[PDB]
């Protein structure tokens, strides 16, 4: 019925993670990530959602460097809609045993409950704390953000190249 | 990206040694984070993971520990589609005609006078993959009424990734671990090496997610256009879509339409070591050389490896011959801890002599038909030893100075698959004249920096927290550098800073050993945990990397409890 | 870039006087280089050149002064040619088959290995000009077995720029100057202001090379695919390059095949002020608007102004009005070398009180979701006095604010052409939660930049010279700023640093006026003459700006002999 | 061909030059520039002539801001040389007073006269001063960069895309 989590945090700020299944284990560990990361995660939440452009601008390029590099924001909108789309979360999703799903949307309960605390007040992320595109995600989000980071070895590297394949006009 | 697996005969203990060092990200949503799962009755694995992602991705349990790196196996390829005459979103399969399926997407984008606008673009999929864009490629290959081109990634179809690690972060066995890497076959674009618990034998593969592709169909699949890539993107496989035949292959043993069977896909067990630095999975081992696996896991016995491979493996074979200068000749916990730090530049080692020798005398040249004194270059190179330490003097115009030498006919003594790691060699004296033009340009550059020739690597290798610069130590693998510490920044743009977005470079890093006792494992993580400058966990790892000193992370309940540092928090809310 | 033309009206004085302040690189082969060229028997000029000019472009002479703009003027158009079916390289004027002039280019390239790779490519020219790739602009406009498109810069054609720097280098009368302008009609992308000795008058003029085309051209001569992008580039001619009724047309006194004759280009003469801040010519003189003139020239009271160009014309009424806070109501040489360094921002001056007055009662807020304390920030803003000085605390806060607001509905009194410096005004209250937003995100930046929201404009925007930070005053035009120092720099990394490749700003800076003894200069090199750090010129100019201490440059031969740093030598060759 | 000029140099460096005629003149002015900015100025001379990318390499961005932006070197190159053509610099000298010729001409003289100091020794210019793209120009060469100045409100803006300007496939 709820997800519970002990964080036990040693030298250099290492979280331990203790829970009592997996939903409450990715509440604790989506928590701590946020707690800590909390404005490049929000702003990588954009990206596969494709939702860069909206708040940042079309023509600015991805603020982090990854696996993606760093194309326009409106082509990596595009990439992302294009290759991510519901199917292939669907896919994904319906290919995964009930612990990871569990664990997933524990993982964005435990990220939307930091979110709360971010936006509530705090000294912390104030370079983005305020900012609209510090928000609530979905499991689906986070399955995104999990089909992209296999993406790397392939379209990841062709992601303006599909984003701009037109036929003749 | 570096591993080592090492195993009983190497390491004299009752258990194998892992080591683990991806180069990776220091800023983005692909960055490590350190964190252990205690799951009960499930798991208890500790480790990194990409921010975004639930599960350990590399680091170890009770029993296993494992790392990555990427391999030089292609997981993509491209498809020609012959189009229909009158539809160029229509190709033909064996003479059948087939539509493309289509996307209508609107993006909205804010404009720079903060209005939101709508754009709108079109997008097609074939049964191949997503249709792409190669014109800014060659503006032969443009999308036109003949010809349109796909891309396929395997892993677009591979969806055992998260429950191959979720079933590793629970394995108790390194055999369990084998299994299951077979069973899900998922790994999408890297190597893997383990050690484990009880066992004497460490573990290698490259078993994965990859195209599977005959080399019949290589040589009679591969269309004009295709054949003419060959050079920049060799063993991608760039067939004819038109033909049924030319899909990609499905083995008795695949575990998914397209893939390579396992049994086909390359591995190892070894009672010294395995390895890996980004080359094929030809040198696993350099004493047991892998051959005879499919050409798109890349070449075994045919292309010289890199030198940061070459200087892995040096590493390795000095270690247990006893003539690196550690003590002893095995790969202890606290030996490798340090090697792993050595700094040692295998470009200067092996060359560095030889170009002194053949450039600076006479130290006063005509370059471009300018005077140029070298003397002091010279001077410094000759009294650095070839190390990139934070004491380390000269190595910053070693590196402005190799990153300019031409590769072309460089080398006078040939690679040659019997000596990998001391192939190509012999620096040719026909290239006196471009070396010391690269020399020149290096001399010139330190001075626009604003260093001497002779400043300690640790002044102008650094990374600033707390309005304090922390002195670093390593390079660029470009250099034959192990330990890698590689700035994205102009050595003229105030040095070679490590505050914005630097190259691959040393992230989380592991060694992890089994002793009686249980699972011992030093770390690091050397940008730190927090992304926010005002974290106390912003800094504190990359105080202690600057400074050398690992971790001892805890694992156990007494060990976690036990910590200086303990204290714990409960987060509950309604599911 | 800016630039006055004060007459003797203004001056109180038997001459004028000029205030060129171009806004420009600070550096690469375009930044300016100041010297002076005596040429026995030809021409005693003094002022700037790029990098690899041989005359003078700004500067002065013992009779008169000028200084440059860039120009709403557009200088090129765009041809849409019809080609001939089966051969893509021929295009079809009043049918009959033209061929275009091909060129097979090959480039030697230096490959990453460090060899070097030759690189082919057969490019084309038309009657027009080069051909060029629209795709980027729009994917159906490629290059096809139909269309293709050419681009034609009337400056292509155009071998007269030099020679008319030249003799206005020589020049002996602000009228004779005016006669070389008309008569070489050279000048290729910029306006120009001129002052004279012993002339009573300023000079203005938008006469150079400029493309002349007809509204019946307009109408008859775009094409389709010209209309369709009309508003991305406005007043630019996208003609058909199939009719010759739709190439450019040449007026009797024009000096220039394709260009505007020399009557129907705009130009005018003050005895009170010109100025010019990079809008169109429209007001030249707020108090007497230019307009008739052909539309390619820009608006002429149909577009709002910008701020910087509302903050010149400003400037000029407010000192002449004698309310602008300095001595007497004349623009004399002191005055000026102050005025134009005042570091005023109008949007702050104008719209600021407003801002606070809307959104800083409460000053704590809750924006995007989340508690935002603004508290600070409000307090900085209302104790700051809406200058970009050294000292002045908070600027960069309101820099980091101001572009960050919506345009879009932000002023409730819109443009009037009969109150072109005053409005638009008014902020709309309806605009509250935009600008809490805005405010939110300004207040992170500074935040993450280590700077506090009060610090002195001085530690944020710099240059450095000898590892020591030079303390900088202005900003950028887009704000209101009139002295213009305008990093590319984001304020997250290091603060406003100058020491890279900033946005055009204050470059070379001259205040001349004609006293009876004789022409007297006052000038700035921003970034110093040198660009070898190892050189005494290469930060010795820019202590001085940075210090606000202008240069009175020597031009007599006496004043140069009598220099305190006076050094000569000769240098000869076969 | 017998140039000679006088230079007084006065507080900050700024130099007055002395020349009995245009050549001289050039001669003197050309010299200064050089003196004080060689290492822009010589690379400035790749841009115009078309060679940035033997010397630079092709994919490398122009080093330096200018009216023609930051494209590759290798579309400038094409750029450059397409459309500053040797008929383009024909027509432009074709057309100037005989004393602005003769004032290219010792601008030229006079700044490979510093060209050939600079190579002989000394420690100004330290950046550059041992590079190959260091070297004399011609008159012509000058006027290259002449004709590029006209061009800044016009083709310099679509520089790429007249260098990418090619029939269809
Ligand atoms: C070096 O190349 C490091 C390996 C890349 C990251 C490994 C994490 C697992 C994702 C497949
Ligand atoms: C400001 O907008 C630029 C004015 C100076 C540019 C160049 C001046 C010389 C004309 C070619």
């Amino acid at each position: 019925s709820t997800y519970s989590a002990e964080i036990r945090r040693t030298t250099m700020g290492v979280p331990h993670i203790k829970a009592g299944n997996w939903g409450s284990a990715g509440y604790g560990f989506g928590y701590v990530q946020a707690q800590d990361n909390l404005c490049t995660m929000a702003d990588s939440f954009l990206t596969y959602r494709g939702e860069r452009s909206r708040h940042l601008g079309g023509s600015a390029q991805l603020v982090y460097n990854s696996t993606l590099g760093r194309p326009r924001n409106i082509d990596s909108d595009f990439f992302h809609r294009h290759v991510i789309s519901d199917e292939a979360v669907d896919r994904t999703m319906a290919a995964q045993p009930a612990k990871l799903l569990q664990m997933v949307e524990g993982f964005a309960a435990g990220y939307n409950r930091y979110v709360r605390e971010a936006k509530a007040g705090g000294s912390a992320h104030a370079a983005c704390r305020s900012e609209a595109w510090v928000q609530p995600i979905t499991a689906r989000d986070v399955w995104r953000r999990i089909y992209a980071a296999n993406l790397a070895g392939g379209y990841s590297n062709f992601a303006e190249a599909i984003a701009n394949a037109q036929p003749p006009q | 990206s570096n591993m080592y697996g090492f195993g009983t005969a190497a390491t004299g203990e009752g258990s194998g040694l892992l080591f683990g060092n991806p180069h990776w990200y220091w800023k983005g949503p692909d960055r490590f984070y350190q964190a252990q799962l205690t799951i009960d009755g499930e798991a208890n694995v500790s480790g990194v993971s990409f921010l975004g992602l639930p599960v350990i991705q590399i680091g170890f349990n009770d029993s296993v520990a494992w790392s990555h790196t990427v391999s030089t196996a292609r997981r993509f390829g491209f498809f020609q589609l012959s189009l229909v005459p009158g539809d160029p979103t229509s190709y033909l399969v064996d003479g059948v005609p087939v539509k493309m399926k289509p996307a209508t997407i609107t993006v909205p984008s804010r404009n720079a006078d903060g209005s939101v606008s709508d754009v709108t673009r079109t997008l097609y999929h074939s049964e191949f993959g997503p249709l792409v864009n190669l014109a800014g490629l060659n503006p032969a290959l443009a999308w036109s009424q003949q010809t349109a081109f796909a891309i396929r990634d395997i892993n677009g179809e591979n969806f055992r990734t998260l429950r191959t690690w979720m079933r590793w972060n629970q394995a108790k066995s390194l055999d369990e671990f084998i299994a299951i890497q077979k069973e899900e076959a998922g790994i999408p674009w890297v190597n893997t090496v383990a050690v484990g618990r009880g066992d004497a034998k460490a573990w290698y593969a490259d078993i994965g997610v990859v195209p599977n592709v005959s080399p019949a169909q290589l040589a009679r699949c591969t269309t004009p256009f295709g054949k003419a890539f060959a050079q920049a993107l060799p063993n991608v496989p760039f067939f004819d879509g038109s033909r049924s035949e030319c899909d990609w292959l499905t083995d008795a043993d695949s575990v998914q339409p397209g893939a390579i069977g396992v049994s086909r896909m390359p591995s190892l067990q070894r009672d010294d070591y395995v390895g890996n630095m980004n080359d094929s999975y030809w040198l696993a081992n350099v004493h047991a050389p892998l051959t005879g696996y499919p050409a798109i896991f890349g070449p075994a016995g045919t292309s010289a490896q890199t030198l940061r491979t070459r200087m892995g493996h040096t590493m390795v074979l000095e270690r247990l011959a006893g003539t690196d200068g550690y003590p002893g000749n095995k790969a202890t916990p606290a030996v490798v801890r340090e090697m792993v730090l050595g700094n040692r530049v295998f470009s200067a080692e092996r060359f560095k002599d030889e170009v002194l020798d053949l450039i600076c005398t006479p130290a006063q040249w005509t370059v471009n038909g300018a005077a140029v004194d070298a003397a002091q270059a010279c001077a410094v190179l000759a009294a650095w030893d070839n190390r990139g330490r934070k004491d380390s003097r000269g190595a910053h115009l070693w590196d402005e100075f190799w990153s300019r030498v031409p590769t072309a006919s460089l080398f006078t003594v040939p690679f040659s698959a019997a000596d990998p790691l001391n192939t190509p060699r012999g620096i040719n004296a026909a290239a006196a004249d471009a070396l010391r033009q690269a020399m020149a340009t290096a001399v010139a550059r330190v001075g626009q920096s604003g260093y001497a020739l002779d400043a300690p690597r640790g002044e102008v290798l650094y990374v600033t927290r707390g309005g304090t610069r922390l002195p670093l130590y390593g390079g660029c693998g470009a250099m034959g550098y192990f330990t890698i510490t590689c700035s994205e920044n102009d050595i003229t743009q105030g040095g070679y800073s490590m505050d914005g977005q630097p190259n691959a470079s040393n992230s989380y890093m592991q060694v992890v050993s089994f002793p009686a006792s249980g699972v011992q494992a030093h770390t690091f993580l050397t940008y730190s945990l927090s992304d926010d400058p005002a974290s106390p966990h912003h800094g504190d790892y990359t105080k202690a990397y600057s400074a050398g000193q690992w971790l001892r992370v805890p694992f156990t309940e007494a060990e976690i409890t036990g910590n200086a540092d303990y204290r714990t928090a409960t987060v509950k809310e309604l599911e």
